[PDB]
């Protein structure tokens, strides 16, 4: 069911999942559509920031070797002093904003390995499988 | 065992500003704007609630800025009046005797420049004496000449409040509280979300707000701080009362060719029902409203307090009276006659008094100043009151409120409270039972 | 402070102004450098 932009923002984060693309779209949103003049330059400025708000986290899905986004699973294993839930207590029980509440400390922590770990070693790796 | 898992399109944001733009329709200073869609989308969200805070809004701050920035590029391309800083000759108009009018104009006369940078022109012009001063018949000067230049506003251009709507670019989101209960800040219980923001008309005015939105349920007090008498308090009103304002002269503009090329909008005769300009307010309405205000009042004060009601302290005269635009004039009106009464412990119609300035000074800036042109015929016009601009004055029983204004960034507020600006961070990661393969 | 160790360097100028008052003129003075003014063709 089409619930709208953010329409699942009030649900637990399970739900949530559900209905991804249809945030999806409007991160970039696109359209739109004297000389300087007042709004001259400041439509000029926030679309650009736009495309730099939006490409700069994208990239970041490019490096984590995903690229087919919105989900994806790592072979990067939770540590548990990162708010030690049940997942019933966590995806059943939560909304995202109340996840990024206590998670959010964790934040560069984490991407640290995402970042990294797999994307160093699923490679080389792969380099050896292909000696034959 | 869990595993890092990757999210994208996340439903979450942060509180921050960037830049906005307008948008409206298809006058003032608005034609480089983008057009609204035809079919402005919003959506209630359900177990949604936050914060607001009206008095940390930084929307305010760049809508302020921007139309004192459309106001100066309006300007620019207009006529400079320059040369008109001469001594003035003048004398008194005699009005049908004996003198109810006090006359309030001078029939001055001068040695102009004109197109034929060579040889004057005597000519002559009515102006009123909020607008000049005597030097040391008499002579006068223009009072703008002592602080700095003054430029004539086009006769072109108009200066109707025009609706504006705010949009925020992709990754940022336009909340919006629909709860009719607002305190000026906390959490609303009823949050939805719109992609622009409703048309805003950019009324200046000091003391009483004018054609503004209404509020729901009953009268809203808004104050940054209720108990700090050197805050101030925002009121919003349930029902627009009416008030009607009007200029009986039709007037002519005996233009001069003060060139080279470029013309001046003199002000030529003044005939038809010579009264002075005032306002017409009903006087039951009144009353009725305010009393509804009242009630408030002692809901955050007490239920054994006495309320009265009094004009400003004095001074500047765009602090000491009600200042609005009607059709491109300036009026400033004695609101003497409307607060001026008082409440206990537990037609009929008002006329107010008002006055023509020709020479004015924009949001409190000094360093330059604007002529408005005469408006040619009869000038009449009405709006809604929608709100007060109230200050708060031996204290354990009667309390004294007043009208203020001065800083307009209060005016923009006053709408702007219903909204908030948040940056959405779709990337986001937590805990699943995966264990990804090659 | 006689007799002149200084070389004087600057002069008295005095000069009718416009004002304000575009119209009435006003004999004003200030002090400027040689090396600021020139002799045309007191002086
Ligand atoms: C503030 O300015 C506004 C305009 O901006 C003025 O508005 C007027 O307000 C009054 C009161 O609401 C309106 O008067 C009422 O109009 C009714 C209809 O008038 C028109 O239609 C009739 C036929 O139906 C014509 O005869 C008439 O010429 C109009 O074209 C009348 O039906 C009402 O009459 C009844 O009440 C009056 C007393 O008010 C009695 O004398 C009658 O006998 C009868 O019982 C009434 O006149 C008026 O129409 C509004 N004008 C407009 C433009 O909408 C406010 O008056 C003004 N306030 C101040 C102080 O000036
Ligand atoms: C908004 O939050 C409310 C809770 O405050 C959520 O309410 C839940 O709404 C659904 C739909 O009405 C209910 O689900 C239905 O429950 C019955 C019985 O359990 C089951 O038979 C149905 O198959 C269905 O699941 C749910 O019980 C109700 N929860 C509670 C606490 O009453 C609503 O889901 C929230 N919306 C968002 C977007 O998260
Ligand atoms: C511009 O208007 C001014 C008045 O606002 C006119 O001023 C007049 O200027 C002349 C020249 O300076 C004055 O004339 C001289 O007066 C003295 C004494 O009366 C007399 O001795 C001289 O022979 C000579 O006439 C005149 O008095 C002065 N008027 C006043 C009111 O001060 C000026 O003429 C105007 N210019 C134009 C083009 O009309
Ligand atoms: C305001 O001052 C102006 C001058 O700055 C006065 O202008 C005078 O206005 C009258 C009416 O337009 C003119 O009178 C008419 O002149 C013609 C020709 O001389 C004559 O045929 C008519 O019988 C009539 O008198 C008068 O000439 C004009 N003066 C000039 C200098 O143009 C006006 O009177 C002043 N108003 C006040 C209340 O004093
Ligand atoms: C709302 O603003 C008002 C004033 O802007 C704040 O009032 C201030 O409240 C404190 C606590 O009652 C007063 O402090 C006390 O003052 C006495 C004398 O100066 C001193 O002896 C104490 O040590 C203490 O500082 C303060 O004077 C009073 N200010 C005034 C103008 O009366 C109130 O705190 C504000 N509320 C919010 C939430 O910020
Ligand atoms: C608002 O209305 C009040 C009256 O309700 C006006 O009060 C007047 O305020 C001025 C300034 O405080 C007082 O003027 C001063 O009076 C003393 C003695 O007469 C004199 O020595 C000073 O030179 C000066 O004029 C005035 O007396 C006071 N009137 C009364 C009845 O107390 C105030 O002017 C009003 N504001 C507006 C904008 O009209
Ligand atoms: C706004 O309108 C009010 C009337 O609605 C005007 O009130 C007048 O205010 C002045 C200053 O308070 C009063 O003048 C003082 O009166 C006493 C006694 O007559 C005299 O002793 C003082 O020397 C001084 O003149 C005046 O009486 C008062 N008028 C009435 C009807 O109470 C006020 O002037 C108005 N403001 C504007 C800008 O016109
Ligand atoms: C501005 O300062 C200049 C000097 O720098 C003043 O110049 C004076 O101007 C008048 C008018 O051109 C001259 O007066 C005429 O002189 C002749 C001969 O002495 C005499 O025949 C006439 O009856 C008349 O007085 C005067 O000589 C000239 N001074 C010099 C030094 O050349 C001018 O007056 C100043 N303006 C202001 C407003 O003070
Ligand atoms: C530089 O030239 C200026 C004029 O451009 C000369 O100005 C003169 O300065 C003196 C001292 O400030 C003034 O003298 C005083 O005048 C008052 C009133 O006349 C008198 O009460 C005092 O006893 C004293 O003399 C003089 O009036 C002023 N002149 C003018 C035109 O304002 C200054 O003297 C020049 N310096 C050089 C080194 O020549
Ligand atoms: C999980 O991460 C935490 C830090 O967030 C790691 O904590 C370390 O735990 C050991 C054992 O208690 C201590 O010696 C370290 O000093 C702790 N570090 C800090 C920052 O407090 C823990 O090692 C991590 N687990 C995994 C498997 O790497
Ligand atoms: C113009 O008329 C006004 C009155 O409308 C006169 O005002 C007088 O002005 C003098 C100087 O300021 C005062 O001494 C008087 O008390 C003022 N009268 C009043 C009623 O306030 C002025 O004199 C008039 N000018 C002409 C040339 O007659
Ligand atoms: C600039 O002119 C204004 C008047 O146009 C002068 O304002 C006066 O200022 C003093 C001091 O604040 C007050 O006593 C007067 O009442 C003011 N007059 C008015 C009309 O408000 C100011 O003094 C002038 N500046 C210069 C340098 O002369
Ligand atoms: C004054 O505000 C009132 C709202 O209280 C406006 O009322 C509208 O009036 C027109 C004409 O009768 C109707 O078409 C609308 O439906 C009324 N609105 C509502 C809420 O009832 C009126 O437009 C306002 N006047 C000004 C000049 O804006
Ligand atoms: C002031 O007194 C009034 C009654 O005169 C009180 O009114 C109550 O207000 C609350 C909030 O609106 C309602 O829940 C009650 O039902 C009202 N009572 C009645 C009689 O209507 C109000 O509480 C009083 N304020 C103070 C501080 O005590
Ligand atoms: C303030 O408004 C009151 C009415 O609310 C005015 O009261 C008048 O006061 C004078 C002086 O006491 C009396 O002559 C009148 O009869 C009073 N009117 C009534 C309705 O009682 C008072 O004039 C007002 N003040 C201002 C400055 O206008
Ligand atoms: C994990 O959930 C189980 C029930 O599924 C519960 O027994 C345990 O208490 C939970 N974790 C926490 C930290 O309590
Ligand atoms: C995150 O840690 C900061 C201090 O680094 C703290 O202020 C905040 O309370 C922490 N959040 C969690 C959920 O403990
Ligand atoms: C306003 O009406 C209230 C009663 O509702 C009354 O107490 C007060 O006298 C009224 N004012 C006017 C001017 O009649």
């Amino acid at each position: 069911v089409f619930l709208g932009f953010l329409g699942a923002a009030g649900s637990t984060m399970g739900a949530a999942s559900m209905t991804l693309t249809v945030q999806a779209r409007n991160l970039l949103s696109g359209i739109v559509q004297l000389k300087l003049t007042v709004w001259g330059i400041k439509q000029l400025q926030a679309r650009v920031l736009a495309v730099e708000r939006y490409l700069r986290d994208q990239q970041l899905l490019g490096i984590w070797g995903c690229s087919g986004k919105l989900i994806c699973c790592t072979n990067v294993p939770w540590n548990s002093s990162w708010s030690n839930r049940n997942l019933s207590e966590i995806w059943d029980n939560m909304t995202w904003l109340q996840w990024d509440k206590e998670i959010s400390n964790y934040t560069q922590i984490i991407y640290g390995l995402l970042e990294e770990s797999q994307n160093q070693q699923e490679k080389n790796e792969q380099d050896l499988l292909a000696l034959d | 065992n869990l595993w890092v898992t990757v999210y994208y399109g996340v439903p979450v944001w942060k509180d921050a500003e960037t830049t906005l733009f307008c948008a409206s329709d298809a006058v003032w200073a608005t034609h480089a704007c983008v057009p609204t869609d035809p079919n402005p989308q919003e959506i209630h969200l359900e177990n949604v609630t936050e914060e607001f805070n009206m008095w940390k809004n930084n929307m305010v701050e760049q809508m302020h800025t921007d139309i004192i920035s459309l106001w100066d590029q309006s300007l620019k391309p207009c006529v400079k009046l320059t040369p008109l800083c001469v001594t003035l000759q003048c004398t008194n108009v005699t009005n049908n005797i004996t003198d109810d009018m006090r006359g309030e104009l001078k029939n001055c006369s001068f040695n102009m420049t004109t197109e034929l940078r060579d040889k004057k022109q005597k000519v002559y012009s009515l102006f009123y004496r909020l607008d000049v001063v005597q030097i040391n018949n008499k002579e006068y000067r223009l009072i703008n000449c002592n602080t700095s230049a003054i430029t004539q506003a086009c006769p072109k251009v108009s200066f109707e409040p025009i609706p504006i709507h705010y949009c925020a670019p992709a990754g940022f989101a336009i909340l919006k509280c629909k709860d009719k209960k607002f305190n000026g800040t906390g959490p609303c219980p009823s949050v939805s979300t719109v992609q622009c923001t409703h048309g805003i008309k950019p009324v200046v005015s000091t003391q009483l707000l004018l054609n503004g939105s209404l509020a729901e349920e009953e009268v809203m007090i808004r104050s940054e701080n209720i108990t700090n008498n050197a805050k101030n308090i925002l009121v919003q009103f349930n029902t627009p009362v009416q008030i009607n304002c009007t200029r009986p002269n039709n007037n002519t503009r005996k233009s001069i060719r003060i060139g080279p090329g470029q013309a001046f909008y003199a002000t030529g005769d003044i005939i038809g029902d010579i009264r002075q300009a005032h306002c017409n307010v009903s006087k039951a309405t009144w009353n009725e409203t305010l009393g509804k205000v009242v009630k408030q009042l002692r809901k955050h004060f007490g239920n054994n307090t006495i309320i009265r009601f009094a004009n400003s302290s004095g001074g500047d005269l765009e602090v000491t009276t009600h200042s609005f635009n009607c059709g491109g004039e300036f009026f400033y009106c004695n609101t003497s006659g409307l607060f001026n009464s008082t409440w206990i412990s537990n037609n009929d119609s008002i006329t107010l008094p008002c006055r023509i300035k020709q020479i004015i000074n924009m949001w409190q800036r000094i360093g330059q100043a604007m002529y408005a042109p005469p408006i040619q015929g009869v000038i009449r016009c009405v709006s809604n009151i929608t709100g007060l601009i109230l200050t708060r004055d031996t204290n354990s029983t009667t309390e004294t409120f007043r009208p203020g204004g001065g800083d307009m960034r209060d005016n923009w507020r006053s709408e702007l409270y219903k909204y908030k600006v948040v940056k959405i961070e779709p990337l986001g990661v937590a805990p699943t039972r995966c264990k990804r393969r090659v």
